[PDB]
């Protein structure tokens, strides 16, 4: 998948048909954060860095940021 | 093993990077830097007023003459210039007084 | 004699600030020294993470420093020179006018040259102050 | 395992590199993205292809230390800087560059301010040097 | 070797001593000179003594021809002894340094003084005659030694590495001659089997097409002074002089057999001279003989037969291997027992590393049967 | 730990040789690889007759 | 050379990763600046300045 | 800083693995030298035939 011009890079097989069958799946094995694993979402129940802090809740601090930074004057304007 | 790049100090290695590789490139270099200096190293005021400020050029205080009236005042308290010479009037002390007592 | 050709003539002991360069080389390897960071003659990196934060990081402190020290200058000259032509008749004015006139100026520059020419342009006949109001 | 780098491949894919036989070749076919042998090598396809190595605790048989005869050449020089020193004196002064950089660009870009401003407020507005002094004979 | 205050009260005590010392030797010299141009200019062949004109065949710059610019005078004997021409070597290295420094004095009138305290704090460039001691000489020789460390390996790797770049030999035995020219000190190369390499050079680059870079480096590890360096024939033509000297005296000491007769001193200087025995090797007799006679096979039966030695390149990269020491390894094995990542440990992983190290660790067998089984589902459904 | 091939990628880095790839010397160098017991046996073998010989 | 890295799949994946989130963050900025300027330069109160015609640029670059 | 110490880094490899080439034909011509030699001593049947001669039977 792509997120602009940003492209996930994918891992090119290696073993072969007839091997790879042979090959026995155990994902109790697996890490907790990558089972059911995606390739095209790898990173769905990869943990957040800040607890509840979502993607929205940053964007809605930039546009307040940007909010401030355009109506400061507004409400505390200053002589030249 | 010995090796300039990592052996000698940067000043050395400069010297040697410029005298036995590339020391054509910068004689060129310094003739280009002397030709630059000897012959696009001047501005009019003309030409300051024009181009020289980023905004304009703020006519309602002409701080060229303000500049100007700081060297020409510290050139001559400096140098102990008699500016009532007559050389710079043209004219001689007692022709200085009788103006001075006509305006 | 004076002072050693040779790098290997050190200044100071092995272990000098130790710590402190070891926690600086840390943060510069982490990102950096990975086989996906393939840079194009040292200029262009191929970690995406790399563009994400310097990007937006080099157009904030570009962007205000264009503010708050280029964009000003045009934005005083216009201040002056609409309200009297010299300082103290701008300080004249209270905060708030000199809010509404820098928004003026800031309509003007967003107008550019598509904007409605009559910002200036006096159409004929109208009331408002001329050229030689000050003169 | 260690979250450290491994040695440097300048994103090349070192099955189509132009010093490919450089690398030895592992028995999934994939070859090395480094001088040594690599069990677990890969190949990862973004717009460009780019060869992975991940690090993994394998266990090697260690052939006994061998005497310091046998591997030890004192000759070294006085101009003779090892790669470790290099590398510690880079880091130093690196270190102290990036924070001399640091200062200059916070300077810069927040407080220096420009020069020749229209009000006269900020930034210095030009003077004359080199002016001559103690010369009356010049004028 | 970086300056010192003892060397610069060395050389300061015997500063005028020295000059007298160098006074006299240049008359003696003066006359061996003499005595060796007037047999030359004589009995030389029509080439050499006209100084016959060889042009490269790219931007036809002259430049001396080893067959024609170069005579070996196989009955100089009669006329100059053998320590003679070892006198007028050590001579004409003195001179060319002092050359250049009286040079620089003249250039730069008083303003040269600093310099001269800095030359004089270094026994790199100082005469011979400045040493008025065993000790002082063995410090002197010390120092022409790591200049000569310094500067070697840089010239052997500029024609390894541009003959390898640009050619290959043709066949087998001549990249084994090839091979083995380029071997560290520390092991013994057969003569023999080098020779042909000498053949393979003349076939890339003889003597007259030499480089002024290679030149550069060469005039660097024989300890001739290269500031100003200038055009390529002027080092060049200290060179040939130099290696043609070292011919006639080779010649003479082969036909006489002086070298059995020599003594230890004597043939421990004659070998320096050629750049075959470092001083700080402590090298006895058997060693000193055995790289004599190596030399001597080197040069071949043709140098006897008609004074031709093999390409002055290849003769130079051979001697001068014998300073390309072992390149250096201090500290024990134990030290590969730490780790180098260590302040990197506080970061830990984030999740694309973490996804690397799922996918090609242990378990990437199955995480890649499982992946690819889920995308042949999905193409499946998809069709 | 591995000196010789530093002092060598230096020494060519500090003479102009930027290049990092050596072809020629590869190609001289490519197929060289220990040898068989029978293929010793067979060089051996022809040792022995020159010797003979 | 843009060869690899973190790329999230969607928007909720923009937490995932700090450098991600500082990028949104910016984004946020961007995108939400514009709106501001809207609401400032076309508020009903804005209003020109009277001395507009008394210097203008265009004049004083002539 | 930059430049020479990435092209040693690309260096590195190609010399590496030229050097091992090397040693192992080292190795090899080392071990291509090795040849067992048989040598040919006077059989004693002719001097005990001399020795017959001696006894002058
Ligand atoms: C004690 C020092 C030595 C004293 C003298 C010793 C004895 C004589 C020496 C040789 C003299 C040569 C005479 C000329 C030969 C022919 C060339 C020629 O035509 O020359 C024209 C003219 C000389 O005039 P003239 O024709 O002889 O007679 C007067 C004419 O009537 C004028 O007519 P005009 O119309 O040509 O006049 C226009 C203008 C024309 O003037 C110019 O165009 C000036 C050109 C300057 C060239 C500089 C060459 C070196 C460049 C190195 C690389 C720099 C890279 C860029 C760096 C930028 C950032 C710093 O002339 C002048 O005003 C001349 C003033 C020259 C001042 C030189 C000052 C050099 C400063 C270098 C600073 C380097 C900073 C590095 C910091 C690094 C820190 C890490 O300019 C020059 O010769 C320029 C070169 C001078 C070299 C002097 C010797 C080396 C430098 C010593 C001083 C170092 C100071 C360092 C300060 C550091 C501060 C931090
Ligand atoms: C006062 C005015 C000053 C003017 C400004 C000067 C500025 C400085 C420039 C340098 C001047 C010379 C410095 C002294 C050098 C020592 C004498 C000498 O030549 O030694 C032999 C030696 C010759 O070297 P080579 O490579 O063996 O020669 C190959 C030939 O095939 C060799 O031929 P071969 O293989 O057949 O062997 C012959 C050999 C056989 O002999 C021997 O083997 C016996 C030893 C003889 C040489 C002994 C040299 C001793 C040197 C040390 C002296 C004591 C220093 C004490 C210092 C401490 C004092 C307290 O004898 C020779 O070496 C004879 C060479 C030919 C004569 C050269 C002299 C010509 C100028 C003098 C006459 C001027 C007349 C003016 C008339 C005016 C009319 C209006 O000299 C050198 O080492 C070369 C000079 C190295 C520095 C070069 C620096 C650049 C020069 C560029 C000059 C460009 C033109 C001028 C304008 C400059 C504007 C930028
Ligand atoms: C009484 C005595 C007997 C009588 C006299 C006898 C004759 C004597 C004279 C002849 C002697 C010849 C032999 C000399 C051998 C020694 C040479 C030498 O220097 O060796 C390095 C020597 C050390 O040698 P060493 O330790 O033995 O190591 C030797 C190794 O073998 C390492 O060897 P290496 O090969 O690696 O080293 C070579 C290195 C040699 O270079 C160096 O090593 C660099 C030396 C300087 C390094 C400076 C570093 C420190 C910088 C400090 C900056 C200031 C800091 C702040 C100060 C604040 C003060 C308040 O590189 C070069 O050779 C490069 C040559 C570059 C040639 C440039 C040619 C330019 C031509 C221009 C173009 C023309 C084109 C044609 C145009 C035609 C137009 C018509 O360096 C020093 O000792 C450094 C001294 C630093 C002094 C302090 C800093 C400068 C102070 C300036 C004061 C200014 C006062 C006035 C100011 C006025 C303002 C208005
Ligand atoms: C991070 C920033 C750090 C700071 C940076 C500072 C700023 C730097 C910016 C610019 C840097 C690049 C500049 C490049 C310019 C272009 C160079 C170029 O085109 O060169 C082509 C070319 C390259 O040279 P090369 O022969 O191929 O080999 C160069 C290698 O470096 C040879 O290497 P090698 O390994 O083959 O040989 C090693 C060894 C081999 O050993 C030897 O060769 C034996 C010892 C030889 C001793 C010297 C013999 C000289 C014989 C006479 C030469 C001709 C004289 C002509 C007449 C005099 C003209 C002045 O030689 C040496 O150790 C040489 C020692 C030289 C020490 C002096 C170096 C300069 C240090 C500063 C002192 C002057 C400061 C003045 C300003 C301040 C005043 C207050 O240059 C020449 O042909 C050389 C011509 C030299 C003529 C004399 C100098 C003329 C320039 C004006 C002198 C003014 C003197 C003022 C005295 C004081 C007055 C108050
Ligand atoms: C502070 C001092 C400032 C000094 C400034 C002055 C300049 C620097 C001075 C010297 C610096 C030291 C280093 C110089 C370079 C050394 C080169 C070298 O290593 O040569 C080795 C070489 C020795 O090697 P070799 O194996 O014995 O022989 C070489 C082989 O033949 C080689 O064999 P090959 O196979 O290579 O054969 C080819 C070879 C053959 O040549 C040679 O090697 C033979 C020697 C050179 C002959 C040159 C004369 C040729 C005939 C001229 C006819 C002119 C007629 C005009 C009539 C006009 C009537 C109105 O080369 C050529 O073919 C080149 C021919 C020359 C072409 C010149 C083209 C000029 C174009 C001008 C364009 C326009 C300019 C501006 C506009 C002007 C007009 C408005 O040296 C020489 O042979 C002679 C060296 C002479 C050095 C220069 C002496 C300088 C004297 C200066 C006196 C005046 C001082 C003024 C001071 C002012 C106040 C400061
Ligand atoms: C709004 C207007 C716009 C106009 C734009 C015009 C284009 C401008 C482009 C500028 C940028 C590009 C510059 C490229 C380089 C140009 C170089 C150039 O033409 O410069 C020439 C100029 C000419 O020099 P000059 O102007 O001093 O000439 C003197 C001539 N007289 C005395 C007759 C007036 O060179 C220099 O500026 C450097 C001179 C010093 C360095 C050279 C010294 C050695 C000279 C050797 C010969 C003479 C001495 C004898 C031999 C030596 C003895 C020791
Ligand atoms: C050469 C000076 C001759 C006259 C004597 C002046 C003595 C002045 C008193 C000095 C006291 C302090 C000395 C401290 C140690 C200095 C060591 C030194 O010079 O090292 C240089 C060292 C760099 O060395 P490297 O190139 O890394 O390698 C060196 C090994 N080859 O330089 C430095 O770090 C700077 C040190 C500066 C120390 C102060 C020097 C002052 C010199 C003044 C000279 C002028 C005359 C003074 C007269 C004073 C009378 C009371
Ligand atoms: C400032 C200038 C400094 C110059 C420094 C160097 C000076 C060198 C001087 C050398 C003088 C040699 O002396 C000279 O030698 C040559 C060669 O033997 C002699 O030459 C003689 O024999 C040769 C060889 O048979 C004949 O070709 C020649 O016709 C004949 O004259 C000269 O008759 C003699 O005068």
């Amino acid at each position: 998948y792509n997120m602009l011009v940003f492209r996930d890079p994918k891992r090119r097989p290696q073993l072969s048909e007839e091997e790879r069958a042979k090959v026995v799946v155990n994902q109790a094995e697996w890490p907790e954060e990558f089972k059911d694993f995606d390739p095209d979402d790898p990173y769905k129940n990869s943990p957040e860095i800040i607890k509840g802090m979502s993607s929205w809740n940053l964007f809605l601090w930039g546009v307040e940021c940007a909010f401030i930074y355009q109506f400061y004057e507004l409400v505390f304007p200053k002589s030249i | 093993v010995y090796t300039r790049w990592k052996c000698d100090r940067l000043p050395v290695f400069q010297l040697k990077l410029f005298t036995q590789e590339y020391p054509m490139h910068a004689a060129v270099g310094i003739f280009t830097i002397i030709f630059l200096w000897k012959h696009m190293s001047h501005c009019s005021e003309e030409t300051e007023r024009k181009y020289g400020w980023w905004a304009g050029y703020p006519y309602w205080r002409d701080p060229i003459a303000r500049r100007n009236e700081t060297k020409y005042k510290q050139m001559i308290i400096n140098n102990d210039v008699d500016i009532t010479h007559p050389k710079w009037t043209g004219c001689s002390v007692e022709q200085l007084e009788e103006l001075s007592r006509v305006v | 004699v004076l002072f050693s050709t040779y790098r290997s003539s050190r200044l100071v002991s092995k272990e000098f600030l130790h710590g402190p360069v070891m926690r600086f080389r840390a943060l510069g390897e982490y990102y950096f020294q990975r086989a996906w960071n393939g840079t194009l003659n040292w200029a262009l990196p191929g970690e995406y993470r790399l563009y994400a934060v310097m990007i937006p990081f080099i157009y904030f402190y570009h962007r205000w420093h264009n503010d708050h020290t280029l964009d000003r200058d045009h934005v005083e000259k216009a201040m002056i020179m609409r309200w009297g032509g010299t300082l103290e008749d701008v300080r004249k004015l209270s905060a708030k006018d000199q809010l509404r006139v820098r928004c003026f100026t800031d309509i003007e520059k967003l107008y550019s040259a598509y904007g409605p020419k009559d910002t200036y342009l006096q159409p004929p006949g109208d009331t408002l102050p001329g050229k030689d109001f000050y003169r | 395992v260690g979250n450290g780098p491994t040695f440097s491949t300048g994103g090349e894919c070192m099955n189509t590199c132009d010093i490919q036989n450089a690398f030895p070749m592992n028995d999934r076919g994939v070859r090395s993205s480094s001088p040594f042998q690599e069990p677990n090598t890969a190949i990862y396809d973004s717009y460009l292809a780019w060869t992975y190595f991940q690090p993994m605790d394998v266990h090697i048989e260690k052939l006994p230390a061998p005497e310091a005869k046998y591997y030890q050449r004192h000759t070294k020089k006085p101009w003779d800087v090892s790669s470790t020193e290099l590398t510690e004196i880079q880091s130093r002064k690196k270190y102290f560059q990036t924070l001399g950089y640091l200062v200059a660009f916070i300077y810069l870009y927040f407080l220096m301010p420009k020069e020749k401003s229209f009000s006269g407020l900020s930034g210095p507005d030009g003077h004359w040097i080199m002016l001559p002094k103690g010369r009356p004979e010049l004028f | 070797m970086q300056g010192s205050w003892s060397v610069l009260k060395k050389n300061c005590s015997n500063f005028f001593p020295g000059l007298l010392a160098f006074a006299q030797q240049t008359q003696e010299a003066y006359g061996i000179w003499l005595r060796i141009y007037n047999r030359q200019q004589k009995y030389g062949p029509t080439d050499f003594v006209e100084q016959s004109e060889t042009f490269s065949p790219d931007y036809h710059k002259r430049f001396h021809s080893q067959d024609k610019n170069m005579w070996v005078d196989k009955e100089l004997c009669t006329e100059v002894s053998q320590k003679e021409v070892a006198r007028l070597m050590t001579y004409k290295l003195d001179m060319w340094r002092m050359a250049h420094c009286a040079g620089a004095l003249l250039a730069t009138g008083g303003y040269a003084i600093p310099f001269g305290l800095f030359w004089l704090a270094n026994d790199t460039w100082v005469p011979s005659s400045f040493n008025l001691t065993g000790e002082e000489l063995r410090a002197w020789r010390e120092a022409q030694d790591l200049y000569r460390y310094r500067s070697a390996p840089s010239y052997l790797t500029d024609t390894k590495w541009h003959f390898d770049f640009h050619a290959y030999p043709w066949n087998e035995t001549q990249e084994r001659a090839w091979d083995d020219l380029f071997e560290k000190n520390d092991v013994r190369r057969d003569p023999k089997v080098v020779r042909p390499a000498a053949e393979m050079y003349d076939g890339f680059i003889k003597f007259e097409l030499i480089r002024r870079k290679s030149l550069r480096h060469l005039c660097r590890s024989m300890n001739i002074p290269t500031f100003p360096m200038l055009a390529r024939l002027c080092n060049g033509t200290r060179v040939r002089d130099y290696w043609n000297l070292a011919w006639c005296e080779d010649y003479m000491v082969i036909t006489q057999r002086l070298h059995e007769s020599m003594t230890d001193e004597e043939l421990y200087d004659y070998a320096w001279r050629r750049y075959l025995a470092p001083y700080d090797k402590n090298l006895n007799r058997e060693q000193l003989m055995e790289r004599v006679e190596d030399y001597f096979e080197f040069l071949g039966p043709d140098f006897v037969a008609h004074g031709k030695a093999p390409n002055l390149v290849i003769l130079t990269n051979y001697v001068l291997g014998y300073y390309n020491d072992p390149a250096y390894l201090e500290g024990d094995i134990s030290e590969l027992d730490k780790n180098d990542y260590d302040h990197l440990a506080s970061w830990g992983k984030d999740a694309f590393l973490r996804r690397l190290e799922f996918e090609n660790g242990p378990l990437r067998d199955q995480v890649e049967a499982h992946t690819q089984r889920l995308l042949a589902e999905r193409a499946a459904i998809a069709k | 730990w591995c000196p010789e091939v530093r002092d060598r990628a230096e020494l060519e880095v500090d003479i102009t040789g930027w290049q990092w790839w050596s072809p020629l010397e590869e190609r001289r160098l490519l197929p060289v690889r220990l040898r068989s017991v029978n293929e010793v046996r067979e060089i051996m073998s022809k040792t022995q007759a020159k010797k003979s010989a | 050379m843009l060869l690899g890295g973190f790329v999230p799949r969607r928007f909720s994946q923009f937490n995932r990763d700090p450098c991600w989130m500082f990028f949104i963050f910016s984004v946020g900025f961007w995108l939400g600046e514009y709106p501001a300027m809207m609401i400032k330069y076309n508020a009903r109160d804005l209003v020109y300045d009277p001395h507009r015609y008394v210097w203008s640029h265009h004049d004083d670059h002539h | 800083d930059i430049m020479v110490p990435s092209f040693v880094y690309n260096k590195l490899p190609v010399i590496h693995f030229l050097q091992e080439k090397r040693a192992e034909q080292k190795l090899r011509r080392v071990l291509d030298e090795t040849y067992t030699e048989w040598t040919e001593e006077l059989d004693q049947a002719h001097v005990t035939d001399a020795i017959t001669r001696s006894l002058n039977i």
